[PDB]
RNA sequence: UUCUUCUAA
RNA sequence: CUGCAUGGCUGUCGUCAGCUCGUGUUGUGAAAUGUUGGGUUAAGUCCCGCAACGAGCGCAACCCUUAUCCUUUGUUGCCAG
RNA sequence: AAGGCGGCCCCCUGGACGAAGACUGACGCUCAGGUGCGAAAGCGUGGGGAGCAAACAGGAUUAGAUACCCUGGUAGUCCACGCCGUAAACGAUGUCGACUUGGAGGUUGUGCCCUUGAGGCGUGGCUUCCGGAGCUAACGCGUUAAGUCGACCGCCUGGGGA
RNA sequence: GGCGUAAAGCGCACGCAGGCGGUUUGUUAAGUCAGAUGUGAAAUCCCCGGGCUCAACCUGGGAACUGCAUCUGAUACUGG
């Protein structure tokens, strides 16, 4: 029920004495068609192992997006390390208007109706972790009201 | 050339030798001869069964051919009917009056003759290499070996520049003398090339 | 249901110097007696009691508890404590994953009973001596680390530690498995990863004391109930 | 004490 | 003919004490930790310490030979009585 | 203010800071162009010239040695007055103001406690080191910010070519 | 968008023009804000329609033309 998306595979290396040593990362980002989503980082020797590192670390760690009814709630910004990242809520069946890592993260976050764009570094591990990091202080209608104090008929 | 191999380093302490027998030094090359063409003759003829080990015996100059195969019922046939179609040959090789007995083969996944040809075999079909690799370690560690190392080497999935890889589960002391390594080497004659095929079991100490 | 001279006769409201004190326990510091701060004990009681009634409200239901001290003086009570309501200690030194890498773990307590089970009961005499004392060295070592959650099983549900920096190890494995964390918060420790935290001294022998026997009755207490 | 340099894929 | 298409086999660094993995943790990451430190050893040998806990390949042992004794069997070997 | 400033004494002289008051009443901040200052080396004129020392000479060293090493040695270094206006002129961090957890110091005032000792309690200036949040590509920075903001200026736009 | 180390803080400072400016009251209405009027040609673009067998195209009505001027206000902020 947790629909799985690896975003990138890449192959690293290090030199040791004999030579190079090549391994392999995976990064994949799991979610449940809802505010659930969760990203993983795995690496081994061989590609089908670092995927499987990847989607076991996804499963656990997940966080919570207050969604909307298929689209996000106000234009929030989110930032890590080379990625400024912009996501606004957009218009009914406008589709995931959204660039490369960005597109497979908001896919499984459940959301349908975004008008994204990523400045900075697009590095796909730091441009995943802004939109988490996006996606986690975006507040709702009924967040700002029991902070505030206020009914959300007051705020509109 | 690193390696010793691991079954004639263990050949006075916990493997046996597969030809038993004595002869002096008048009649001994002509009988090495003569184990060898048997072995030659029943591995291109019991091809399709997964033979493992021919052990030769001869005692007062009749030879005793102890075949050690998964599966005797195509070996046997009918009731001494392809046993007794290969006793009338082996006796034309020997020069001597044969016998074969059949020894089974329990648990084919736990021994290295029938996994490196397992292995052979899906490899000259055309299968992904490390698929094979992973299948012939998962069912060995199932079946209760101790430890399983399978490698293969040289021109894989007909790459011009051949490498070699390697699986490993479970420990296989190899530099242990009393440590029961069954270790046999199989060929796949790839339309690539030739493609060695090692395999390593360790089932334990013995503790003599 | 610890009053405040049973605090103050023990020493709950002496700390450490001013020159290891963590500025993020200004709400518990009182004042600075010779050049040593002082908790503030009127906030000590509420809280610590407060704390109390949460391992009423868990050991209730059957929790698992885990008693957390290696400060090396503070080891034999930390044990007599977990033995009385029949927890969990660990007196000699937190192994680094003893939660988050349990499953690790599980294969040494599964040793350390084998290794019990064969000396003691399987009296396993006359073997090579020398492998003979590495069979005792090793089951020594094991219970020496090991021994005080061998009969625990899986995660426990509430962490009590006895000082929330020299147990740092341990405050992070339990925030990260979502599991409450009880720990006297002295001046000079952190007060932001322990869930329900309880200022007090922590090189206080006799406040040790006073500490483990408030919580090996209030487990008791929530056992029978 | 002095103690330089090494192309080809 | 091509060892620069290969299998197998071999030299070599080097019988040098190293080389790695699983899970955990640290770092955005390449990676790190483990494997470092205090001692000690022929040895990643062992002990203690330690965000590591474990495991594998090796480092050792299991093998052969030699060095003393015992029992058994004494010819084609032996000669004290 | 920067460059920079080191025996001692006098004369002339700038700035900072502190303690209490008194007073003026926004008089402030920044600044293109402009002007002034600005290490060493160098230049001009006039002195001075111990030591040091480019250049140069000799000796070694070396395959060579227009070098390092040695023995010498002239501009120069010094003073007066001009000029040059540049340095890795660096904290590689423009100035001014406000706010934001701490620790160990150095230096320099000043209040208080019986100075019952060089102590005890404070309160200002300047400064060094470590470090939290936060920030940063990381290294690190971290109340003297590279944190959070405001005002103004200078500057950047691939590497060469330059 | 940047300028410790990647390109990038003038060597430092004074300072004219310029930019900016603590706090309180009054006044002004310049900025600002609101309304109205005049104008912003038509076409074009957009919206709702209509017409060519549809579409391209043609076309009716509207919105828009984010501007400027004048007048009537508003006085928090900025200016005087
Ligand atoms: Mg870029
Ligand atoms: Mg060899
Ligand atoms: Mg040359
Ligand atoms: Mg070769
Ligand atoms: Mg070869
Ligand atoms: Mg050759
Ligand atoms: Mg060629
Ligand atoms: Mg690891
Ligand atoms: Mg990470
Ligand atoms: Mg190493
Ligand atoms: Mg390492
Ligand atoms: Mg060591
Ligand atoms: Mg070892
Ligand atoms: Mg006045
Ligand atoms: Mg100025
Ligand atoms: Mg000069
Ligand atoms: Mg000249
Ligand atoms: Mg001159
Ligand atoms: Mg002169
Ligand atoms: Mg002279
Ligand atoms: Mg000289
Ligand atoms: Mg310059
Ligand atoms: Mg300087
Ligand atoms: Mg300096
Ligand atoms: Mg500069
Ligand atoms: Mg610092
Ligand atoms: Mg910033
Ligand atoms: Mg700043
Ligand atoms: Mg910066
Ligand atoms: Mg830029
Ligand atoms: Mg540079
Ligand atoms: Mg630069
Ligand atoms: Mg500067
Ligand atoms: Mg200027
Ligand atoms: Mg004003
Ligand atoms: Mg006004
Ligand atoms: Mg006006
Ligand atoms: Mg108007
Ligand atoms: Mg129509
Ligand atoms: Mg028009
Ligand atoms: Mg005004």
């Amino acid at each position: 029920e947790l629909q799985e998306k690896l975003i990138a595979v890449n192959r690293v290396s290090k030199t040791v004495k004999g030579g190079r040593i090549f391994s392999f990362t995976a990064l994949t980002v799991v979610g449940d068609g809802n505010g659930r989503v969760g990203f993983g980082y795995g690496k081994a020797r061989e590609v089908p192992a670092a995927i499987q590192k990847a989607m076991e670390k996804a499963r656990r760690n997940m966080i919570n997006v207050a969604l909307n009814n298929g689209t996000l709630q106000h234009p929030v910004k989110g930032v890590h390390t080379g990625s400024r990242v912009f996501m606004q809520p957009a218009s009914e069946g406008t589709g995931i208007i959204a660039g490369g890592a960005m597109r497979a993260v908001l896919e499984v976050a459940g959301v349908h109706n975004v008008l994204a764009k990523a400045y900075g570094s697009t590095n796909p591990i730091n441009v995943v972790r802004a939109t988490i990091d996006g996606l986690e202080n975006m507040n709702s209608p009924e967040m700002v009201a029991a902070k505030r104090g206020k009914s959300v008929e007051e705020i509109l | 050339g690193q390696k010793v191999h691991p079954n004639g380093i263990r050949l006075g302490i916990v493997k046996p030798w597969n030809s038993t027998w004595f002869a002096n030094t008048k009649e001994f090359a002509d009988n090495l001869d003569s184990d060898f063409k048997v072995r030659q003759y029943l591995t291109k003829e019991l091809a399709k069964a997964s033979v493992s080990r021919i052990v030769i015996e001869r005692p007062a100059k009749s030879i005793r051919v102890t075949i050690h195969t998964a599966r005797p019922g195509i070996v046997i046939g009918k009731k001494g009917e392809d046993v007794e179609k290969l006793r009338k040959v082996v006796a034309d090789i020997a020069g001597v009056p044969a016998q074969i007995n059949i020894a089974e083969v329990r648990k084919p996944e736990l021994d290295a003759k029938l996994v490196a040809d397992s292995i052979t075999s899906q490899l000259e079909r055309r299968v992904m290499f490390r698929r094979a690799m992973k299948r012939a370690v998962q069912n060995a560690m199932r079946l209760g070996a101790k430890g399983i190392k399978v490698e293969v080497s040289g021109r894989l999935g007909g790459a011009e520049i051949a490498r070699t890889e390697w699986y490993r589960e479970g420990r296989v002391p190899l530099h242990t003398l009393r440590a029961d390594i069954d270790y046999n080497t199989s060929e796949a004659h790839t339309t690539y090339g030739v493609i060695g095929v090692k395999v390593w079991i360790f089932k334990g100490e013995i503790l003599g | 249901t610890v009053s405040m001279r049973d605090m103050l006769k023990a020493g709950v409201h002496f700390g450490h110097q001013t020159r290891y004190w963590n500025p993020k326990m200004k709400p518990f510091i009182f004042g600075a007696r010779n050049k040593v701060h002082i908790i503030n004990l009127e906030k000590t009681v509420p809280m610590f009691n407060e704390a109390l009634a949460e391992l009423n409200k868990i050991a209730s239901r059957k929790g698992k508890i885990l008693f957390v001290g290696t400060k090396r003086a503070a080891s034999e009570a930390v044990k007599d404590a977990a033995l009385s309501c029949d927890q969990f200690f660990v007196n000699h030194r937190w192994l680094g994953g003893m939660l988050t890498n349990w499953k690790t773990v599980r294969q040494s307590i599964k040793r350390l009973k084998d290794l019990e089970t064969q000396s003691q009961d399987g009296t396993f005499d006359k073997l090579t001596k020398k492998e003979a004392l590495m069979r005792t060295r090793e089951l020594e070592k094991l219970e020496n680390s090991l021994g005080g959650i061998k009969d625990m099983g899986g995660l426990p549900d509430a962490l009590f530690v006895i000082d929330a920096d020299h147990e740092h190890i341990a405050i992070k494995e339990a925030n990260n498995l979502g599991i409450p964390v009880f720990a006297i918060v002295d001046t000079n420790s952190d007060p932001d990863g322990v869930d329900f935290v309880i200022p007090g001294n922590d090189d206080a022998i006799r406040a040790v004391t006073l500490y483990l026997g408030a919580v090996a009755a209030t487990v008791r207490e929530g056992r029978s109930q």
